[PDB]
C-alpha cells in the first residue's frame, strides 16, 4: 500500500550498494517520495537512478 | 530544531518568459512561514530574495522546469531535472533564489489557424516536408525550453552559484521518440557557463554569457528570461512558443533548449524532429552533492530548503527520521540489522 | 455554398470569471474567416457581436462550459452542455454570441497552504467534519460553476435569446461520487429565466434575473459576470473558485452553480459534499432543436455556425455529407438501402 | 479504426427507431464526431443520448 504501489510504476528493478545509498536518500529524504500525492515524480527519480551511471556497473 | 519545518520555494503562480512580481510572491506565501522579496527591476528581476533564518547545515533541493510539447501533445515533454545539496548557511544570509518557469507547449493555442494544426486538421507542414524536406515558410510548433532554478549568493558583489537544476529541452513539432539524454552535471567552477547553441529555435541560457538572439534564453547574470519564437513562425502565423523563466531557450519548428549552467543547444538548422537539449546542472564546490542530478518535474521547477538531519552520530552516516512520529532511524546497507544499541548494524 | 465554411467561436483565450476583449478576440481570430466586434463596457462587455454573412438556414452549435474541480482532483467535473438549433438568418443579422468560461478549479492552487491541502497533507477541513459534521470556518474547496454560452440577438434593443447551452456546476470540495442529472431543456419563452438558488456557494446566472450577492453568478442582462466565491473562504485563507463568465456561479465548500437560461441551483447550506447543478438550456422557438442537450464539454464553451445542408431534397429529411470529397449522402432509416436513386431507400 | 474506435471508449450501447435519428446526426453533423482528435467528446455525447429519455422507452 505504501511501497509495492511505487514498484507498480517504476518496476523491479535492481541496485548495487551505492545505488543502494543513493536509493535511501531518494526514499526517505525528499518530498518526492514521502508525499504520496506525488507519487509518479518519485516513481521518475527511482527509474532514473535505475538507468545512472553510478548504478550501471 | 523542528524536523518538519521546511521552505517551499515556487514560481508564485508565474508562468512562461517572465518571473513573479512581489505581489505575487506574497500571494503566494500568504500564511506560511515563507518571505521573500523580489526584484522588480534590471537582472534580478523575478529572482526572490530569502534570508537564512539560523547559521546550519541546510539540504537545499532544486528542481528545474520542464520543456515544452511539441506540435503533437502525444510525446512526453522533457522533465526539469533535480539536483541535491547540503550546504553550511550563516545566519542573515541572503539567499538568491529562482524557480525555473515551464516552456511554453505549442498545443493547444488560442489562436484557431494554429489550434486547426493542433487537432490534425491542417497539414500545411506535413506538405512542406513532404515536398522539401525541411520547414523554412511554415515554422514553428516546437516547445520552448524549461527554465533553470538558481540558488546562488552574492559574495562581494559576484554572483556565486550554489545550486543549478537545470531545464528541460522542448520538443519539436514532428518529435516521433521520447528517448531522453543522461542528465549533465557540473561541480567544477573553472568551467565557463556559457548559453547554449542557437539555430533556428534558441538554445538555453547558462550562468554568466551575453545573449544577443531574441530566441536564446538569457543566461542568468542578464536577466535569465526565456527567448522568443523565431521570427518566422511569429511572422507566417504568430505561433509564438516562449522559452520558461530561467533562461528557457525560445521554441521554433524545432524545439528550444533549456537552461542551466550551461544552457542546452539547438539544432543548428529548422529541424521539425530535433529537441532541445536540456542544459546543464551545477553544484557548487561550497556544498555536498546528495544526490544525483534527475529528470523529475514535468511543469515549473521549486526549490526546498530544510534542516539537515545531522546523522555522524551513528556508524552508518546516513538516517532517515520515521514519518510517524518517531525517533531518528539511521539505516544499515545490504543485509545487516540495526543493533539493540540504535547506532551501529549487525 | 461551400460545404467546409463553417464559423468557430471560443473564450479567444479569455478564462475565469470574465470574457475577453477585443484585442483577444483578434489575436485569436488571425487568419480566420471569423471577425467579431466585442463590447469593452456595460452589460454587453465580453460578448462577440457578429454579423451574418448571408440569408440562409445556419445550424448553430453552443457548447456550455464544464464546472471546477473540487478539492481532490479525483472526480471528473461536470460537462458542459451541447444544443443545436437551426434558424434561419437574414442578411447582415447581428449575432450577441456569448461563449461560456469554464469554472475555477479549487485545485491546484498558487497559494501554498492552499496547495498544502490540495496534496492532502493538511486535513484541517476533515478535522472539522468530524468534530463539527459541518464546515463553518475552513470553508472553500469547491469548483466555481461553469459559464453558459448564449446566442442571441437584438430586436428593437430588447435582447432575444436564440440558443442556451448550459454551464457545468462545480464539484463539491468533498465529492465522493460522479453521478451526474439528466440535462434540462427549456423552449418555451414564457417560463422566466431567473437565477438559481445560491446558499453559501453562489447559484448560476440566469437569462434575465437580478443579482445582488457577490458569490452568485450575474444573469446574461446583467453582465454574466461569474461571481465570486464565498466570504467565509476568502477570509480564511483566500481560497478562491470564482464561478466562469457566462453566468458561473461562485464556489464555497459547497460546489457553484452553473448558468443558463434558468441558472443552477447551489446547495442551501455550506456542504462539503454538495456539487453545483447544471444550469437549464434553451432553444428559441425562432429555431429548430436538431439534437437533444447532452452534457460533453470538459473546458471552455464555445459556438459552431455552418450552413445548415438542406436535406428535404430526397425522402428522408435526413441526409450528411461524405468526408472524401464527395457529393451528399441521403440517411436511410432502419435497415433500408439506398436505391439506385438517391433519394429513397428500399 | 474509424468506428470501433469511438466503440471501444462509449462501449456496445443500444438505440430505439426513434434514438437512431438522433444518433445519425450527432455522428455525421457535429465537429465532435466528425474530427478524429475529438474522439472523447463524441463517446460522451454517444454515451449522453444512451441515457437521455427518448432512447430509454
Amino acid at each position: 500500500m505504501k511501497d509495492k504501489f511505487l514498484k507498480h510504476l517504476t518496476g523491479p528493478l535492481y541496485f548495487s550498494p551505492k545505488c543502494s545509498k543513493h536509493f535511501h536518500r531518494l526514499y526517505h529524504n525528499t518530498r518526492d517520495c514521502t508525499i504520496p500525492a506525488y507519487y509518479k515524480r518519485c516513481a521518475r527519480l527511482l527509474t532514473r537512478l535505475a538507468v545512472s551511471p553510478v548504478c550501471m556497473e | 530544531f523542528d524536523p518538519t519545518v521546511h521552505w517551499l520555494f515556487t514560481t508564485c503562480g508565474a508562468s512562461g518568459p517572465h518571473g513573479p512580481t512581489q505581489a505575487q510572491c506574497n500571494n503566494a506565501y500568504q500564511n506560511s512561514n515563507l518571505s521573500v522579496e523580489v526584484g522588480s527591476e534590471g537582472p534580478l528581476k523575478g529572482i526572490q530574495i530569502w534570508k537564512v533564518p539560523a547559521t546550519d547545515t541546510y539540504s537545499i533541493s532544486g528542481y528545474g522546469a520542464a520543456g515544452g510539447k511539441g506540435g503533437k501533445n502525444t510525446m512526453m515533454r522533457s522533465h526539469g531535472v533535480s539536483v541535491l545539496g547540503i550546504f553550511n548557511l550563516e545566519k542573515d544570509d541572503m539567499l538568491y533564489i529562482l524557480v525555473g518557469q515551464q516552456g511554453e507547449d505549442a498545443c493547444p493555442s488560442t489562436n484557431q489557424l494554429i489550434q486547426k494544426v493542433c487537432i490534425g486538421e491542417n497539414n500545411v507542414i506535413e506538405e512542406e516536408i513532404r515536398v522539401n524536406r525541411s520547414v523554412h515558410e511554415w515554422a514553428g510548433g516546437g516547445g520552448g525550453g524549461g527554465g533553470a532554478t538558481y540558488v546562488f549568493k552574492m559574495k562581494d558583489g559576484v554572483p556565486v552559484p550554489l545550486i543549478i537544476a537545470a531545464g528541460g529541452g522542448g520538443r519539436a513539432y514532428g518529435a516521433k521518440t521520447d528517448t531522453f539524454h543522461p542528465e549533465r552535471l557540473e561541480n567544477n567552477s573553472s568551467v565557463l557557463g556559457l548559453n547554449g547553441n542557437s539555430g533556428a529555435a534558441g538554445g538555453g541560457g547558462g550562468w554568466n554569457d551575453n545573449t544577443s538572439l531574441l530566441w536564446a534564453g538569457k543566461s542568468l547574470q542578464e536577466g535569465a528570461t526565456g527567448g522568443h519564437s523565431c521570427p518566422q513562425a511569429m511572422k507566417k502565423w504568430g505561433w509564438e512558443t516562449r522559452g520558461g523563466f530561467g533562461g528557457g531557450g525560445g521554441g521554433c519548428s524545432s524545439g528550444g533548449g533549456g537552461g542551466g549552467y550551461i544552457g542546452g543547444n539547438a539544432a543548428s538548422n529548422n529541424d521539425p524532429e530535433m529537441d532541445g537539449e536540456d542544459g546543464v546542472s551545477f553544484i557548487s564546490p561550497l556544498g555536498i552533492l546528495y544526490t544525483p542530478a534527475l529528470k523529475v518535474m514535468e511543469g515549473h521547477g521549486e526549490v526546498n530548503i530544510k534542516h539537515y538531519l545531522n546523522c555522524s552520530h551513528c556508524e552508518v552516516d546516513e538516517c532517515h527520521m520515521d514519518p510517524e512520529s518517531h525517533k531518528v532511524i539511521c539505516f544499515c546497507d545490504h543485509g545487516t540489522v540495526l543493533a539493540e544499541d540504535g547506532v551501529s548494524c549487525i
